[PDB]
């Protein structure tokens, strides 16, 4: 079985359970309370990132039992993503502890210091549902 | 996931950010127009799904002559005996084999799962 | 792409005697329902479900350009068999395609705009029901559905 | 009080010919019409087609307020007619037939 | 006349309507076309049968189907449907009574005919759209007789289940004894047998 | 004050108006003489908490119409008159809509049928000749 | 088809308009069928039976007639409508 998840082919389209794109523009203050439990835990010392954000946020919430499936674990998704989008987007996922797997997605620091910075968001939601591969 | 249209014409509103404020505007196009964004979320898609069959059903289904009926599941709210069990039969379940049920007692469409 | 899956999927219609298919807004907007509230009232008829809702903001969002039923039917017209010399020959043109060629039996009267709105908007619900697993599709073989 | 028990029954009256011509004049409820702010109006034949076989052009307190556009109701009340009830001081309603329905809808 | 009768009873016009109302109203087509919406669509169908089994206002080939789940009625009038005539069934049982039957066995010299029982309304025409929405009982002796509750609201009967054969395929002696392919080896032998 | 101009009197005074769809039979019996200044009596009786309307057809007419309510919520209607002196005006809001059904359930298909025959009478069918012409 | 459609087609066919001044319309009114006949050689119509159809290698055919009316407008002030019976 390990041969098989080894071989087969799982998109972020077949491991998340659900994404949406939230204003949010203070990361301290989540506008999601679930949320802002964790997020202030990453955001106390945060790191690469303090010097700016992108307003908006995107958060995809992960299938517990697909995750568990592919043996995808919180962590080689988002070094997945860092390292198709290198710099580009900043990822900050929750703990397996909690109930609902979360990873919470914004943009560089830099842009944010030219397409859309709201349209381009669904843009990379998309892509990376289909096109990248965990 | 709410639709807002411009109260000018009727046109659909899309979001931007104000940077002077930093607040979401559901903003019109082709008319200058602008609003306040309570909700926040804007834009929400789950691909699991897990869509409650009951909202689809409706209770006229009740009359259905070719739908099977039972006595033994009676109805929680008024206590009719006789129901209408059928399975959901709709794409995208992906594992459709329960049954839902609905009262056969007319004014009464109580819809339930066992 | 980019934006092609951010938009998502849009609806289009290939109506007759037009060499290629053109939004189903624009058809909308050349029927004469300009407002998106009022072609989004044709076609969704209960604007609670917002499943469907989400289904057609990208054939909106394709049709923005177009906001006048003037400028939808000179769009239609460009797009006829035969090609106007001027625009105000393609938009009459476009006129008696929509009065006559699209949807004929719901009717050919000049005020039939309305009728033929609702029966559009009618068949890009079923078309909505479809992509969303509300509806079944339709059986070819089925013989109640031949004569 | 006689409220709860009131029966009310009034004649009613079909003048042969009225000078005024009635038709029905019918709004989307979405557009939330408002006849407050409506301090003048203009109703004419459009000029689009360049008489009586024509649509309706409405424009609201003149250029600066909502236009409207009606059209004559294609389907024809072949087997069906409507008549309209107005109060009036002898107490008896009187009908009068609808020349014609017209669906005005707001014109950004 | 089934658009004179619509308009008659309580049937909105789409024209004088609002979209809202379309929600909870199911719509009402006419060989195609979207007539209308009704509110009451079990009294609307039930006053539909009862005017085709009595060859008032609607002829008996007019077909009416309801679509429940999809809040829909669909009134066919064109010409090609194909369509056959079954028995009806109320309260699990037969309008077909032995006055009819009897009046049956007089067929000639009392003018009594097939006519006669389509207009009494024992049995009608059922096309394939509407068979979708019936309840067909293959035999009246058999499955509406009071016994296992498989189904207590067939709403037609089959006449006689043979009747689903073809004119050379109803010269086959026995032929639920036979495989398949060689019933239709023998209807197309027929044609070819001499006489 | 021009020749466009739309008398909106009526909409300042909020006249209610009542709109009702009425059979032909009905329609036609009035047109029949329509200037003897009365067609019938429009009695409402209203109750603790129920209200009923009818109609009843005048007795020289003939020679029950239960009235049924409908919510007008959903559309606003009014009503307006164009005047022979070019003179638009308005005549009130719709405040109730109303339907008359027939009484009478099945000999009412017999009148039914009469009107389709009445109808089908301009419908013009291929004739049979006996006769060669010449 | 003989009763309903041949005499509807004929009535949706529309108006011929001709003008080229002086201008003609030809409206086709009715339909009328016979029963069919085989004219012989010598122009004398007579019942075709089917069997005699069948031997003589004939078409089992109906003469078919329609009522037109033509109508000539000769722009001084008079129209002249003329209908041909059966034709
Ligand atoms: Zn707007
Ligand atoms: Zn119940």
């Amino acid at each position: 079985k390990d041969i098989l998840c080894r071989l087969e082919h799982t998109t972020l389209r077949k491991v998340t359970a659900n994404t949406a794109i939230y204003y949010d523009p203070n990361p301290q203050s989540t506008v999601v309370a679930e949320d802002q439990e964790w997020v202030n835990v990453y955001y106390e010392m945060p790191d690469f990132d303090v010097a700016r954000i992108s307003p908006w946020l995107l958060r995809v919430e992960l299938d517990r039992k697909h995750m568990t499936d592919r043996k995808l674990t919180m962590e080689q998704i988002a070094e997945k993503i860092n390292a198709g989008f290198g710099d580009d987007l900043n990822c900050i996922f929750n703990d397996d502890n909690a109930e609902k797997l979360v990873l919470r997605i914004r943009i560089m620091n830099s842009d944010e210091n030219k397409m859309d910075d709201d349209v381009f968001l669904r843009c990379i939601e998309s892509n990376m549902l289909t096109d990248m591969t965990l | 996931v709410g639709i807002r249209f411009c109260q000018e014409c009727n046109n659909m509103l899309y979001p931007k950010e104000d940077k002077e404020n930093r607040i979401l505007l559901y903003a019109c196009r082709n008319c200058d127009y602008q609003q306040e964004a309570d909700n926040s979320c804007i834009y929400v898609n789950k691909i699991t799904h897990e869509v409650d069959e009951l909202t689809q059903i409706i209770a006229d289904v009740s009359q259905d002559p070719t739908l099977p009926r039972t006595e033994d599941h009676p109805c929680q709210k008024c206590g009719h005996k006789e129901a209408v069990f059928f399975q959901s039969h709709s794409a995208r379940a992906e594992d459709a084999m329960r049954l839902y049920y609905v009262c056969t007692a007319p004014h009464c469409g109580h819809r339930w799962t066992e | 792409g980019a934006k092609k899956s951010a938009i998502g999927q849009r609806i289009v219609a290939t109506l007759p005697y037009i060499k290629q298919e053109v939004p189903i807004i624009i058809v909308f907007r050349a029927l004469g329902f300009v407002s998106d509230r009022d072609i989004l009232e044709h076609i969704i008829y209960d604007f609670e479900d917002p499943e469907m809702m989400e289904m057609v903001k990208p054939s909106l969002d394709e049709a923005f350009v177009i906001q006048e039923q003037n400028v939808a039917l000179n769009f239609i017209g460009s797009r006829g068999a035969k090609p106007g010399v001027t625009k105000e020959k393609r938009i009459k043109y476009a006129k008696e395609v929509l009065q006559k060629e699209m949807l004929p039996h719901v009717g050919v009267s000049d005020f039939c705009e309305t009728k033929k709105a609702y029966f559009l908007g009618y068949m890009v619900h079923r078309l909505l029901l479809a992509a969303l697993g509300r509806r079944e599709l339709d059986d070819r073989d089925h013989y109640g559905n031949k004569r | 009080g006689p409220s709860s028990q009131n029966v009310t029954e009034y004649v009613v009256r079909v003048p042969k010919n009225t000078t005024k011509k009635y038709n029905i004049m019918a709004f989307n409820a979405a557009d939330k019409v408002n006849f407050a702010t409506w301090n003048q109006a203009r109703l004419e034949r459009d000029l689009s087609n360049k008489p009586e076989d024509q649509p309706w052009l409405l424009r609201v307190n003149g250029k600066s307020g909502r236009k409207f556009k009606g059209i004559k109701k294609g389907g024809v009340t072949e087997n069906t007619s409507y008549y309209i009830f107005t109060q009036c001081p002898d107490g008896a309603f009187e009908a009068f037939p609808v020349h014609n329905w017209y669906n005005f809808t707001p014109l950004a | 006349p089934i658009l004179e009768f619509l308009e008659e009873w309580s049937m909105e016009n789409l024209e004088e309507i609002s979209p809202a109302a379309i929600a909870d109203a199911t719509k009402i087509f006419v060989n195609g076309c979207w007539v209308g919406i009704h509110k009451d669509p079990e009294q609307l169908m039930n006053t539909l049968r009862k005017l085709r089994r009595q060859m008032d206002i609607i002829v008996s080939e007019v077909s009416m189907i309801r679509d429940i789940r999809e809040r829909e009625i669909r009134i066919y009038t064109d010409a090609g449907r194909i369509c056959r005539p079954l028995l009806i069934v109320e309260k699990q049982k037969l309008l077909l009574k032995k006055r009819h039957i009897d009046q049956l066995k007089e067929r000639e010299y009392n003018n009594y005919s097939w006519q006669d029982l389509v207009a009494s309304g024992v049995v009608e025409y059922i096309d394939t759209l509407e068979e979708e929405t019936v309840m067909l009982a293959m035999t009246p002796d058999d499955l509406q007789e009071k016994e296992v509750a498989y189904c207590s609201t067939y709403t037609h009967c089959e006449i006689h289940p043979s009747m689903i054969l073809g004119v050379c395929a109803s010269i086959i002696p026995f032929p639920d004894h036979n495989q398949s392919p060689r019933n239709t080896y023998q209807s197309a032998m027929g044609k070819q047998a001499m006489g | 004050a021009e020749r466009g101009e739309l008398d909106l009197t009526g909409a300042k005074q909020n006249t209610g108006v009542w709109l009702v769809k009425v059979p032909k039979y009905l329609s036609q019996q009035w047109a029949k003489a329509s200037g003897r200044g009365e067609v019938g009596k429009l009695r409402i009786a209203k109750t603790q908490g129920r209200t009923e309307v009818s109609f009843t057809l005048n007795e020289d007419l003939a020679n029950e119409h239960p009235f049924v309510l409908q919510s007008v919520g959903g559309q606003t209607l009014t009503v307006f008159t164009e005047s022979s002196s070019d003179k638009l005006s308005l005549e009130g809001i719709v405040v109730q809509r109303a339907e008359c059904r027939p009484a009478a359930s099945e000999n009412y298909m017999r009148l039914k049928r009469l009107q389709i025959e009445e109808s089908s009478k301009p419908v013009r069918l291929s004739q049979q000749l006996d006769k060669v012409v010449t | 088809f003989i009763q309903m459609s041949v005499q509807r087609i004929v009535e949706d066919a529309p108006p011929i308009d001709l003008q080229a001044p002086p201008r003609y319309l030809l409206k086709f009114e009715q339909i009328y069928l016979s029963k069919p006949t085989h004219w012989e050689r010598d122009g004398a119509p007579s019942p075709m039976m089917p069997n005699e159809a069948r031997l003589r290698n004939l078409t089992y055919s109906a003469p078919l007639y329609v009522d037109i009316t033509k109508t000539v407008i000769k722009e001084g002030e008079e129209q002249l409508q003329t209908q041909h019976q059966k034709t």
